[PDB]
RNA sequence: GGUUGCGGCCAUAUCUACCAGAAAGCACCGUUUCCCGUCCGAUCAACUGUAGUUAAGCUGGUAAGAGCCUGACCGAGUAGUGUAGUGGGUGACCAUACGCGAAACUCAGGUGCUGCAAUCU
RNA sequence: GCCCUGAAAAUGGAUGGCGCUCAAGCGUGUUACCUAUACUCUACCGUCAGGGUUGAUAUGAUGCCCUGACGAGUAGGCAGG
RNA sequence: AAAUAUGUAAGAAGUCCUUGUUACUUAAUUGAACGUGGACAUUUGAAUGAAGAGCUUUUAGUGGGCCAUUUUUGGUAAGCAGAACUGGCGAUGCGGGAUGAACCGAACGUAGAGUUAAGGUGCCGGAAUACACGCUCAUCAGACACCACAAAAGGUGUUAG
RNA sequence: GGAAUACUGCCAGCUGGGACUGAGGACUGCGACGUAAGUCAAGGAUGCUGGCAUAAUGGUUAUAUGCCGCCCGUCUUGAAA
């Protein structure tokens, strides 16, 4: 919070760190899914709708 | 908790060890007439960044 | 639903008892499950899951492969186990002493044993003796000396056996069997 | 793309080694949310600069409250657009209390006339008429006049239940 | 009379029931179509480094 | 009727560059391969001799056999639900030396030499790669840069 | 740094025109008994390094030079495109969302680098 | 943009029907509400998996007991009855 | 000269040092292959997942297909013929599209309570004759993806530009 | 210049109404509050009161009422045809 007030007092803008953490709900049912977005919804455990896993976010992922 | 929330070194064990969530459907509802196009389109799927905590809490 | 990425339902394809009756043979399950319960002890486990197994995979040991194995560095003193049947084998000669735990054994093959001052126990008597199974040497036999395996992977090239009734020239030995017939094989 | 909010966006390109400290480049933007905003950034950004998000960051992202909010005004604004067969420019004047106010009917006008969802649709410059009588679209100036006053005929009260055991005047 | 004439509609998922696998893979592998001259040389420098390892033992 | 001999469709494949005819350098009879060299398969069509099938073309695999002028290369292929092998006789002037093969060896001698220099020190080492991540907070200065401001353009035909 | 022999990458090296080139080298060049090849000692072969010459080859320099190379927030985040929608539109076709992203064009810089051995004011 | 012309077929008829005109029509936006064999929690059946347990101790050891997950089906396979 | 697709690699079957074998190869104890002996295990060499991995034998049915998005060939076209990847129907009920193999939503043991999807909420019919800004008047209005069609061309109707 | 408020988010802040469920059957576990003896909402409901006798209730059946339900067998890409 601090960090944002004084760069704002400086003339300047604290621009944050990018989020390390994603939390991921599957909100599509199982039926008609392409193979590849399948596999990588098994790949983080969202195998059934409405279920969530969290996800650390680095580019690979 | 602390482990997820910070990330952080074993973090994939931590998170591993959890089992999926079973989320319930949103009690109130989605907010959207179709979930099926993006957040940014009007409504659900993408991104919706920390607007996923109002979503999640009623899912919860 | 669920996206299965497993099937649903599948049973361990492993025998989980004899498919056997013979009464005395429960009875040697029996004790051995709980030998293979109550203890650590490796061999008992070992040994539960051998008694399941069928004729086939229970190919016999025989008595030169018993006293082969014996000539081991630090061996020659230790007691063959062999969840099977025990034969004998006329071409060994001297044949040394000691004890074996088996199922069965053949005629000649207690009396060669015997006969070299040797012992021929039971697997519940050894049980007794070794508890957890010390100072033991577990043998299996030949699975694929079987005759059947001959005849497995049967194709061009792969220089397995035909499945033929009775053998000689006059008896698929021509065209595809050689190069002057058409092709070889 | 609703109850409408405005904000500043600033942007910048990702820092090389040869050019650290990269400008910095600033829009307003209408949106409902801030993600939609930020995506509205690179949208235009992307069409202006050589630039995607993937090469670039978003440095900061402000919402920007209305200075007079209940002051009326006369607003300009222009605007680009598409139709069905072309693509057009256009001016149209609306008169409200705050920009945020008057974008939204900015909106549904061009939905409503024009048939132009928000989609298909640039707002181009948006600014308060100073001087009236730089007022030119009729229906704006219309409301201008001097002690301008009107009555609203034919009043037409919602009903509670049902029934009335009395016929209805409509009299305001 | 005329009926469908190929498609490979179908196959992909059929081959990825149960396979698709990889190769099987071994140290010391075939030796199938390996320099025969080289072979035989390997076969004697072998003879050779397993005999000089028993020498080594007495 | 169809045709599907040896070479067809390959009109492109067996090209070769554009003011890149005629004879092929030395320095492709200099490279020197070791069997369980990792090698890649791309043809040249003037050498007509030791030549890859098409399918090949494209593909790497691994020294399995060397000869006097050419290399024998391992290659898993799949036909129906199963890899097979395959065994190709192809001429050096086909063959390459693969180079994500040497990032790797100079990686794993980088890795040795990381590993000593922290013996060497009793200190922790963190070997494996790690892939990109997100990015810290940031404080980025108004001098001499105050935010021009930009705003959409009109329509306009330029034709 | 020159030069030569054997090279590597094979135009930043090639093309056109004009000059310039110490020293060494290379070259042109002199000769035809001999091995040797020609319709022709021109090529090829042998001989002298002696009679000559930098004219040429070769090396560099010039040129809003042709070509070729390199760059660029030059055009263009355009064209094309993976994914999304019970999006627009009679349709042809198009816009948007998450992504990838050129060619030409324009301008700017450049015009061989280099290994081994030998040799030179 | 919407609306009008351009716009002709055979039983009597179809925005599903009624009917609707500042709509109950077209474009757009905001909330609330209704509802699948889907999602969340729980009981029960079964199937599959993991575990405990006849140690001297009445009545099933192919048994008793604890725990988790799962359940569509032609042609066809096996199993228990 | 893309995008999408596509090969390979990311270590113990590894890395390093010492020096053994041979008839191959080198001018050459030079190489080449395969070894002895010694050293190196915290992240041992990216991510994420793993409902276990590996493996054998044997046999049923089937061997007319069809549909949708996209790519695409023949044809004026076709609810026509014919290929590409994928997802479907076939084999599959359930909720929505009135209706309907194939669309949308979602796949199914017997049930209770909750919440939703796609689609709806004047009345038939469960659910605001809800809120908000415009637009439109048709002596042939119009009313929702697949979908049950409409075009060139015109209008001093009316709206905004 | 000093405030308020909106919007958004947080509280291991305090509370009212309504609904469905009550599996298990000695004890063993993790806690909570207590100075303590003890108490408890802590590994699944108990307590208090009342109703029922040719009856309260439950099963079957017939009929009516709301919604829903085409003829099976078969060959077929497709059958109520
Ligand atoms: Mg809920
Ligand atoms: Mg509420
Ligand atoms: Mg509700
Ligand atoms: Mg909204
Ligand atoms: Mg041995
Ligand atoms: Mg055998
Ligand atoms: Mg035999
Ligand atoms: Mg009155
Ligand atoms: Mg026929
Ligand atoms: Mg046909
Ligand atoms: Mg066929
Ligand atoms: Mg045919
Ligand atoms: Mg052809
Ligand atoms: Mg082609
Ligand atoms: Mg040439
Ligand atoms: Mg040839
Ligand atoms: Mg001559
Ligand atoms: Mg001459
Ligand atoms: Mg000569
Ligand atoms: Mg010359
Ligand atoms: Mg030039
Ligand atoms: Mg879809
Ligand atoms: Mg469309
Ligand atoms: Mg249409
Ligand atoms: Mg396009
Ligand atoms: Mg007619
Ligand atoms: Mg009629
Ligand atoms: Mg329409
Ligand atoms: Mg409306
Ligand atoms: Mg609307
Ligand atoms: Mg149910
Ligand atoms: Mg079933
Ligand atoms: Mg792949
Ligand atoms: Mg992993
Ligand atoms: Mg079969
Ligand atoms: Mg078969
Ligand atoms: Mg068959
Ligand atoms: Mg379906
Ligand atoms: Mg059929
Ligand atoms: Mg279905
Ligand atoms: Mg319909
Ligand atoms: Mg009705
Ligand atoms: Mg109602
Ligand atoms: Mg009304
Ligand atoms: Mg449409
Ligand atoms: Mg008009
Ligand atoms: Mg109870
Ligand atoms: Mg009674
Ligand atoms: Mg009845
Ligand atoms: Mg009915
Ligand atoms: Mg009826
Ligand atoms: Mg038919
Ligand atoms: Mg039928």
């Amino acid at each position: 919070i601090q960090a944002k007030r004084d760069a704002k007092a400086a003339g300047s803008y604290y621009v944050e760190a990018q989020h390390k953490l994603v939390f991921v709900v599957r909100i599509k049912g199982i039926n008609k899914i392409p193979p590849k977005p399948r596999k990588v919804l098994q790949l983080l455990r969202l195998t059934r709708i409405n279920s969530g896993t969290f996800v650390k976010v680095t580019k690979a992922t | 908790i602390h482990e997820i929330i910070t990330v952080g070194p074993h973090f994939k064990q931590a998170n591993n060890f959890l089992w999926p969530f079973k989320l319930s459907n949103p009690s109130g509802g989605w907010g959207v007439p179709r979930k099926f196009k993006h957040f940014i389109q009007g409504g659900s799927f993408g991104n919706r960044e920390e607007f996923i905590n109002k979503l999640v809490k009623s899912m919860n | 639903g669920i996206d299965h990425t497993s099937k649903q339902h599948k049973r361990s394809g492993h025998r989980t008892a004899p498919k056997s009756d013979n009464v005395y043979l429960k009875l040697l399950v029996k004790l051995y499950t709980f030998l293979a319960r109550r203890t650590d002890a490796p061999f008992n486990k070992v040994v539960l899951k051998a008694l399941f197994l069928s004729k086939i995979n229970r190919p016999p040991v025989s008595v030169s492969r018993i006293a082969r194995a014996l000539k081991q560095e630090g061996a020659a003193n230790k007691t063959v186990v062999v969840v099977g049947t025990v034969t004998d084998d006329a071409r060994i000669f001297e044949f040394p002493k000691t004890t074996v735990a088996a199922l069965r054994f053949t005629a000649g093959a207690r009396a060669k044993i015997v006969k070299a001052g040797g012992e021929c126990i039971t697997l519940d008597q050894l049980a007794v003796r070794a508890p957890k199974g010390q100072n033991t040497l577990i043998l299996r036999g030949p699975r694929n000396s079987r005759e059947a395996v001959r005849h497995f992977g049967m194709g061009p090239h792969k220089g397995k056996a035909p499945r033929i009734l009775s053998t000689g020239r006059k008896f698929e030995r021509a065209r595809g069997r050689r190069r002057s017939k058409g092709f070889k094989v | 793309m609703a109850h409408f909010k405005e904000y500043q966006v600033i942007g910048r390109r990702l820092p090389t080694e040869s050019v650290p400290e990269p400008k910095l480049f600033r829009m307003r933007i209408f949106a409902s949310n801030e993600v939609i905003a930020k995506s509205r950034y690179w949208y235009f950004l992307q069409k202006l600069h050589k630039v995607k998000k993937a090469s670039g960051e978003i440095v900061s992202i402000n919402q920007i409250n209305e200075a007079h909010p209940t002051k009326v005004k006369n607003f300009g604004v222009w605007v680009r657009y598409d139709s069905r067969s072309g693509t057009h420019n256009m001016y149209k004047e609306i008169r409200d209390v705050s920009r945020v106010a008057a974008v939204e009917t900015l909106y549904q006008d061009m939905a409503a006339r024009h048939r132009a969802r928000f989609r298909s649709i640039h707002i181009l410059k948006v600014a308060e008429i100073e001087k009236t009588a730089d007022v030119k679209r009729q229906y704006v100036k219309q409301f201008l006049t001097k002690d301008l006053k009107f009555p609203l005929p034919h009043r037409v009260q919602k009903s509670t239940k049902t029934f009335s055991y009395k016929r209805p005047s409509t009299f305001y | 009379a005329k009926s469908k004439n190929h498609t490979a509609h179908n196959q992909t998922r059929k081959a990825h029931r149960n396979g698709i696998k990889k190769p099987k893979t071994y140290k010391y592998p075939s030796l199938k179509g390996v320099d025969p001259k080289f072979r035989r040389n390997h076969k004697h420098a072998l003879h050779g480094t397993a005999k000089a390892l028993a020498a080594a033992k007495k | 009727g169809k045709s599907h001999g040896y070479r067809s469709r390959t009109r492109y494949m067996f090209q070769r560059d554009f003011r890149k005819h005629g004879a092929v350098h030395l320095s492709t009879y200099l490279k020197v391969y070791k069997v369980g060299d990792i090698v890649d398969i791309k043809a040249n069509g003037s050498i007509q001799k030791g030549m890859p099938h098409k399918f090949y073309q494209g593909k790497t695999g691994v020294v399995y056999n060397v000869t006097k002028s050419s290399v024998g290369v391992i290659i898993n292929k799949m036909v129906g639900n199963r890899y097979l092998e395959k065994r190709l006789n192809l001429r050096v002037e086909h063959i390459k030396h693969s180079k994500c093969r040497q990032e790797f060896l100079e990686r794993v001698k980088a890795n040795a030499a990381k590993r000593a220099e922290a013996k060497a020190q009793g200190v922790a080492v963190q070997l494996k790669r790690q892939p990109a991540q997100p990015r810290e907070s940031r404080i980025v200065s108004t001098e001499g840069n105050v935010p021009q401001t930009l705003a959409p353009v009109p329509y306009e035909t330029f034709i």
